[PDB]
């Protein structure tokens, strides 16, 4: 019985490109890259993947809502 | 997933008393009761507070034991009150046992008690919309001679099968006594998807009860273990008494006979059949 | 829910057989064993004759062994048995403590909880001592879960809320807010809130005067048999009596007055063990007294309300005013987003609406269900069940609050030949055990259920 | 004021052996909106409930369905004892919407031919779902009605919320002069009881006729699984029945074997007739002042049966509907079931 | 002319505005049947009114106990009750 | 547009315009005019004032009003006193209006009898099963690049030009023509709207279209089924023949003010004598997301549900990337058109 545990980060390729840069900011915690849609990551720093994603959308857009 | 097990253990002086005569007098129906009592306790134990009921049938009367019908006006301790009501009621139920109880030896209140169980199940399932219960009733019949197949209560017993299919309340039949396969009961279980077990009377019924009477109530995920064959050759001709395969139904009388009747006004109805109608019957 | 059956399987074997020694505990854990195991447990409990797994394979019908696989895996996980490989088969024998424990309890035994209950003048009726426990539980609901007023008499309840993650607020300052643990606990209808918080009480006080098995045996003792006279005072060990006294003060146990009396039959423990009707300064109105608001017009119409009940609702819908019967709140994408910013994914509210707050949604769903079981092969047109439009609204809003979708499972390998990957994939489609498959990379990220059964055939 | 059966259905003769062919109607009159969905969709479902109950209470009978569309009489299921085929045809009828007007005379002409293969013992009956206010008679409809009465073909019609003399004359003429089968419907529940009253046999006055002594068989069960086969459908039948005479396999059903042509019935056909032939006296509400019973039920345990000294609650009624001969009290909810599905009176049996 | 006996029944619709004023000119047996609630009806409502008439009247409602008030079954209720009417 | 089938007399009902002259103060019967002709700054000549003088000497008993709300009510009171009218009739459309001045037109004319119950006429068969939608076309770099760089209203067409919006429209183009429905597109712009439907190669309504051609485009639209997509510009209102509506697409979402939106929503969404589909009246709001039209579209989302019409959101077309005419689908090509739209 073989098992390799982790956290999968998956989305459309455009969002996937943004996410991979985000994890790259913290020494590339992503354990492995299966393909262009699936990314195997350690579940330790996935919360940091979404938190850095939160900052960049707020810092850039600032939610003008015009 | 609670289920309602309405105990119907018939105590018929015609049927129950002969048990001591056959074989040896090594014990009463107490095991028949108590294995049923603990099976009621086990049935009460498996499901989350599944209501139950105990009904008995004299030869000339009926009475409940566990439901504790209106007369005044350890371990979880619930199994005690089931038994406490049981031992108290079964005592006064047994106390109402004398010649009047045995008086109707030709008559049988086991059909009434089975009818009582269906009515009790029907009322309980009607009112208990909350936490609907897949009810099923178990009847332990005293397999004894001198009444292997009675004919007057034939109508009510075969009607009880309809409700079991109608109300989704399987009837479980255990024959307790000699090897007299009750054909009406032998077919009641198969027709209503229950269990027939002509077990040996002395055998601790729980071993059969927990095996063959534990699938029907609510789960039914596994193969049941029935009695022997369920051959579909029904009751004998009333005029003669011989088992018939291709019967001869007379008329709106609905009695199915042999070739014995003279072809007009069978000894079950006053209806002069057409002479030519008999001629077609006699032509073969 | 913390899934205590998956937490109780982490505790070692010695303390598991410690629990099986009490027939009351064996019956209580029996009610939570899976029904296929329930049949297996009672089967092996009665005749303790060693039988190879092949014969037990003959007993059951066709496919449905998924219950069998998870049951025996659960049986080994919590070690209620011990697999003995005698003749190369599985000579499954029930754990000696667990095998013997159910012998008494099934046959009217003396389980320490079952027979430890004392029959006496039960002055605590069904409405006796439960309304205070419901109020004490209600108080700990406002303090731990987060309500307008935290009147809970269980100080240890509040402290367990902070360190143990029972309250998603400032634990150091003494507050109880709504957080990731609180949203998950409050998302559970009954068991999730009860099981998650109870673990902190056991986990926190579990070494000094706690008596891990002793406190558990007492908790199983209360459900093992009705305490009645001298129940809470008597049916409680050193950890149990302190836990029962703490439960009596904290609302965990419906003890009598003075912190030392007979066990009054409160409905809180009955709710945890039997998992039945949750309906209980002396008015106890139910069951449909509580209710909630849901509508296709994206507007909440509330006519029956409860003090603490609206507090939970207002955590995910905008609260403006309370009337004699109406509470102002308009469910939209914005409305769910109130708790979505706090990180609470809009997953447990979907189950929340159809399980709780539905007593006011009875007639609204009475046109939903439409008895679509027997007529399902006959008519294939749903009458909006389960609600997809509100699901579409929430899923669109919840996706916005996350923008990333994460899947759980385990990556696999050793797909050397193309035949093995395809054959499992096609059956995976029949059972829906594969999230996604690909023959080119020969890797997928799912759970062990697909892996386990293939090896089961390989091993047996 | 009490609404029960008057005295008792005197058990002498009722029609169990029958072949009732209901004639539905899919006409633009049924496109006119009277029921909840429409006239056409709703009536089909209550006939769908009627079919199973008709087989439930009269299992030794056969069933046929007739539809009327665009002024033509059309049959969708031959006179047969197959519940599932009748429903399957009605589904396609349900799938379609009505058009045109009904044709009474063609159906009456259809009815005479359709019940010709019906056996003599089976009591002839044709059920008319006539709702519209006109017919389509390509000839003398009074001639065919004269044929059905002479050839002893009783007709009961189930009219909608409209009264027509021709249908009333048809009911009067065929049913041995008796005019008691012209009940009409006005509600969702109202139309069902017309079907439900058609489920039970319809005796008014049975005449003296040449009675036929007919021969019928009892099958036997099978158990083979791998040898799965049947001589009736010639399919992969993993379980079925066998005629004791022909030894020709049939599926598990009362299906008549296609080899020696003798009627096959298992247990229900004889038993379902028995409870119809001899109904017991209705358990009328025993007087509260004349109750003299304990405050509970007898057949079951319904302790509620007396308000006792509570103004307009006490002097009301009581859950003490007692059987006449058995002299045993019973709750109204219980005593109704005592005569609803199975008679099975406890006090009568417990003797 | 539309009614023949007591058993006979049927709607008699009249369509004119001035029929509101001519309620006096209607015969008392008919005029009594024309209450103030049947003035200036809508014909589509009158279709519903005759729809209800077709639903109610066509029913074989023969209670046979409410008959005797106005049916006076054979040689029984006439001798019984009309002697009270000779006052 | 409709009054020819009506039995009213076109030659007697002198269409008062003040620029084209007809017979006035001489009609023996009824006339048809407008408030602008009556008394406004739109008095092209003294002919209008001559009608007003005659309306005093002639005792006019009934005046039919058509969408009074556009014209301020202050002229309504001025004309009434001089005209000396007997009775009136204001056949307005909007529940909320600027003509709620001290003199309410209700009490000025008389008590209301019937209300514009739009839920009755949008569910009884004309426009029944109103499936309002708001298409959120997937974003990309340039829309996010355009949102951040400039926030002026000049961007109003810089998110309209979304090729996925046109492709999202193209799903409605192929789906509804296959369903035998009618597809109506609303776009206040001209040049970018013209660029739209040339790619799909079908006749289409566009800005400053020749009128005979557009009704000829309408001729293939509601009479024929091969051509079913019409792109109505701001020339539609006010006012032209509002077409039968089965699938209405709105691209402009500002369209000030909200009272015009209630009129426009009611106008273009018109009677459709067809009931084959279960949803015989579609509505779609093709709106680019993560762009400026977030606020404007969300105003519509609340507006349609508050109007009573049934609402949904269409974001996932059935096979979006496999639909024909995949021009400008890639993110690079979309940016190029955005700079072309900068000219507008
Ligand atoms: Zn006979
Ligand atoms: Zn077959
Ligand atoms: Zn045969
Ligand atoms: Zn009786
Ligand atoms: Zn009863």
């Amino acid at each position: 019985a073989r098992a390799r545990k982790g956290a999968l980060v998956q989305c459309d390729p455009s969002i996937k490109a943004l996410i991979l840069q985000i994890d790259a900011k913290m020494s590339d915690i992503v354990l492995e890259e299966l393909d262009d849609t699936h990314l195997l990551v350690n579940p330790s720093k996935v919360e940091f993947v979404k938190h850095e994603l939160n900052r960049l959308l707020s810092k850039n857009i600032y939610n003008p809502m015009d | 997933s609670p289920s309602l097990l309405t105990v119907i253990i018939e105590i018929a002086p015609k049927l129950w008393t002969t048990f001591d005569e056959e074989g040896n007098e090594k014990g009463s129906i107490i095991k028949v009761l108590e294995a049923l009592i603990v099976f009621l306790n086990a049935h009460l134990a498996f499901n989350s507070a599944n209501k139950v009921a105990v009904i008995a049938a004299y030869s000339q009367g009926i009475k409940y034991l566990y439901p504790e019908s209106t007369s005044a006006l350890x371990x979880y301790r619930r199994f005690r009150n089931v038994d406490e009501t049981l031992v108290e009621e079964i005592y006064k139920l047994f106390e109402l046992e004398k010649k009047q109880i045995e008086q109707n030896s030709q008559r049988s209140t086991l059909a009434g008690a089975m009818s009582a169980g269906l009515t009790y199940v029907n009322r309980i399932s009607k009112e208990s919309v909350t936490t609907s219960l897949k009810s099923r009733l178990l009847v332990l019949t005293c397999g004894s001679g001198s009444s292997k197949d009675e004919i007057f209560q034939y109508i009510p017993i075969m009607n009880c099968i309809f409700s079991a299919t109608k109300m989704k309340c399987p009837i479980d039949v255990v024959k307790i006594g000699g090897s007299k396969e009750s054909t009406f009961l032998q077919q009641t279980t198969d027709a209503t998807n229950g269990v027939y077990l002509h077990v040996e009377s002395t055998e601790g019924l729980i071993q059969y009860l927990a095996t063959a009477m534990f699938i029907d109530p609510s789960l039914r995920p596994i193969i049941v273990k029935p009695n022997h064959g369920s051959v579909d050759f029904r009751t004998s001709c009333y005029l003669t008494g011989r088992v018939v395969a291709v019967g001869f139904i007379c008329s709106v009388c609905l009695c199915v006979l042999s070739i014995i009747p003279p072809g007009n006004k069978c000894p079950a109805c006053d209806s002069q059949f057409d002479e030519h109608v008999i001629a077609k019957l006699k032509r073969k | 829910k913390h899934s205590v059956t998956q937490y109780l399987e982490e505790i070692p074997q010695q303390v598991q057989n410690r629990l099986y020694t009490s027939p009351a505990t064996c019956l209580a854990i029996y009610r939570i064993l899976p029904p296929l195991a329930k049949f297996f447990i009672m089967a092996m409990v009665f005749n303790e004759n060693e039988v190879p797994l092949l014969d037990l394979d003959k007993w059951v019908n066709s496919n449905g062994k998924l219950q069998f696989q998870n049951a025996i895996k659960s049986m080994k996980s919590l070690h209620l048995l011990i697999p003995n490989k005698s003749s190369g088969t599985l000579m499954i024998n029930l754990n000696p403590t667990f095998k013997i424990s159910l012998r008494n309890a099934l046959t009217g035994g003396e389980v320490q909880n079952s027979f430890g209950v004392v029959v006496e003048e039960n002055v605590v009726s069904l409405d006796l001592l439960d309304e205070y426990s419901a109020n004490k539980w209600e108080t700990i609901l406002h303090f731990m879960v987060g309500t307008p007023l935290a009147k809970i008499p269980s100080e240890k309840v509040l402290n367990l809320l902070k360190h143990s993650k029972l309250m998603e607020e400032v634990n150091s300052t003494g507050e109880f807010k709504i957080t990731n643990e609180g949203f998950q606990f409050l998302l559970q209808e009954i068991n999730s809130q009860l099981w998650t918080l109870l673990l902190q009480y056991l986990k926190m006080i579990e070494t000094s005067k706690m008596d891990l098995v002793d406190v558990l045996h007492f908790i199983f003792m209360l459900g093992a048999l009705e305490v009645g006279k001298a129940y809470k005072i008597d049916a409680l060990s050193e950890t149990q009596r302190i836990m029962l006294q703490d439960m009596r003060d904290y609302g965990l146990v419906f003890q009598k007055h003075s912190n030392d009396s007979i066990f009054y039959p409160t409905k809180l423990a009955l709710m945890l063990t039997s998992d039945t009707k949750t309906i209980r300064g002396l008015k106890n109105q139910d069951i449909p007294d509580g209710s909630l608001i849901v509508e296709t017009n994206f507007k909440i119409y509330s006519y029956s309300n409860s003090p603490l009940q609206i507090a939970v609702l207002s955590l995910f819908v905008h609260l403006k005013a309370r009337f004699v019967n109406m509470v102002l709140g308009q469910i939209t994408r914005e409305s769910i987003r109130r708790a979505l910013t706090n990180g609470i994914t809009a997953d447990q509210i979907i189950a929340y609406l159809e399980t709780h707050a539905h007593p006011q949604m009875r007639r609204l769903a009475e046109e939903k269900l439409e008895k679509k079981l027997e007529l399902d092969p006959n008519c294939k047109e749903p009458l909006q069940v389960l609600p997809p439009t509100v699901v579409d609204q929430i899923r669109l809003w919840q996706l916005e609050l996350d923008r990333v979708i994460t899947y759980e499972g385990s990556l696999y390998s050793d797909f050397e030949t193309s035949q093995e990957y395809n054959l499992l994939s096609k059956y995976a489609q029949d059972i829906g055990v594969l999230l996604w498959k690909d023959d080119k990379k020969k890797k997928f990220f799912i759970s062990k259920e697909g892996n386990s059964q293939v090896l089961d055939f390989a091993k047996r | 004021k009490k609404r029960t059966a008057k005295k008792n259905i005197t058990p002498y003769q009722r029609g169990i052996i029958r072949s009732l062919i209901l004639t539905l109607d899919c006409s633009e009159a049924m496109l006119e909106k009277d029921l909840r969905p429409n006239r056409h969709a709703m009536i089909i479902q209550y006939a769908i409930d009627f079919v199973h109950e008709f087989f439930d209470q009269n299992p030794i009978s056969q069933m046929g369905i007739i539809i009327m569309r665009n002024g033509l009489a059309q049959l969708v299921s031959q006179v047969s004892g197959n519940p599932q085929d009748h429903i399957d045809a009605l589904k396609s009828i349900r799938k379609q919407e009505p058009k045109g007007n009904p044709s009474l005379q063609n159906a009456l002409e259809m009815a005479r031919g359709l019940l010709l293969p019906v056996p003599a013992h089976c009591t002839r009956e044709v059920l008319i779902v006539f709702g519209s206010l006109s017919t389509t008679d390509p000839g003398d409809i009074h001639q065919t009605i004269d044929s059905l009465v002479s050839e002893k073909i009783r007709v009961k019609v189930l009219g909608l919320s409209a009264q027509v003399a021709i249908c009333k004359e048809l009911c009067k003429a065929t049913n041995y002069g008796d005019e008691s089968f012209y009940k009409i419907l006005l509600d969702e529940t109202h139309l069902k009881e017309l079907f439900n009253e058609a489920v039970t046999p319809l005796p008014v006055n049975k005449i003296n006729k040449g009675f036929t002594l007919v021969k019928m068989g009892f099958p036997t069960r099978i158990f083979e699984d791998t040898p799965t086969f049947c001589s009736c459908h010639s399919k992969l039948v993993y379980g079925g029945y066998f005629c004791p005479n022909c030894h020709s396999k049939v599926c598990s059903l009362p299906t008549v074997c296609p080899c020696c042509d003798l009627m096959l019935i298992l247990s229900t056909h004889l038993a379902r007739s028995y409870h119809h032939l001899m109904p017991l006296k209705t358990f009328a509400e025993v007087p509260t002042t004349e109750k003299f019973r304990s405050e509970d039920c007898f057949s079951c345990q319904s302790r509620f049966p007396x308000x006792x000294x509570x103004x307009x609650x006490x002097x009301x009624x009581x859950s003490r509907y007692r059987c006449e001969d058995c002299k045993q009290e019973f709750c109204v909810d219980c005593d109704v079931f005592i005569h609803e599905i199975l008679h099975n009176c406890p006090g009568c049996e417990s003797k | 002319r539309v009614l023949r006996g007591k058993d006979d029944y049927g709607v008699m619709v009249l369509a004119d505005r001035r029929f509101s004023r001519k309620r006096s000119q209607l015969p008392k047996w008919i005029a009594q049947g024309l209450s103030d609630a049947d003035l200036n009806l809508s014909t589509d409502m009158a279709i519903s009114n005759t729809k209800q008439f077709l639903r109610t009247m066509a029913q074989p409602t023969d209670p046979k106990d409410q008959e005797g008030v106005s049916v006076w079954s054979y040689e029984d209720l006439i001798k019984h009750q009309n002697s009270r009417k000779d006052q | 547009q409709f009054l020819q089938w009506c039995t009213l007399q076109p030659e007697n009902c002198a269409v008062f315009t003040s620029d084209n002259k007809e017979m006035f103060q001489t009609e023996s019967g009824l006339v048809v005019s407008t408030y602008s002709m009556v008394a406004n700054t739109r008095n092209r000549s003294h002919d209008s004032q001559k009608v007003m003088d005659f309306l005093t000497g002639r005792e006019w008993g009934f005046i039919i009003l058509d969408e009074v709300h556009v014209v301020p009510a202050a002229m309504f009171r001025r004309v009434v006193s001089t005209i000396a009218a007997h009775a009136k009739l204001g056949l307005t459309a909007t529940l909320v209006r600027e003509d709620d001045k001290i003199g309410d037109l209700n009490f000025l004319i008389g008590p209301k009898l019937y209300e514009a119950n739009w839920m009755e006429l949008s569910q009884k068969g004309h426009i029944a099963n109103v499936q309002c939608a708001e298409v959120w076309c997937p974003m990309t770099a340039e829309f996010y690049q355009e949102y951040l760089r400039e926030t002026a209203r000049k961007r109003m067409l810089l998110y309209i030009m979304n090729p996925t919006k046109f492709q999202a429209c193209q799903f409605l183009i192929q789906y509804h023509e296959r369903r035998g429905d009618k597809i109506i597109v609303f776009s206040d712009n001209v040049y970018a709207l013209q660029e739209y439907a040339l790619k799909m190669g079908k006749p289409f309504i566009y800005g400053s279209t020749p009128q005979q051609e557009r009704m000829n485009i309408l001729q293939n639209f509601q009479y024929n089924d091969q051509i079913n997509t019409i792109f109505l510009s701001k020339v539609g209102d006010t006012s032209i023949d509002l077409p039968e509506a089965t699938c209405l697409i709105q691209i402009s979402s500002h369209y000030g003010s909200r009272r015009q939106e209630a009129q426009r929503l009611g106008r273009i969404l018109r009677a459709k004598r067809r009931n084959d589909e279960g949803f015989n009246a579609f509505f779609y709001s093709l709106v680019s997301k993560d762009t400026q039209e977030m606020y404007y579209s969300t105003k519509r989302q609340a507006f349609l549900v508050d109007q009573g019409y049934a609402f949904k959101v269409i974001t996932h077309l059935h096979g979006m990337e496999n639909i024909p005419n995949l021009a400008y689908a890639s993110p690079r090509e979309r940016r190029e058109l955005l700079q072309e739209v900068l000219l507008k």
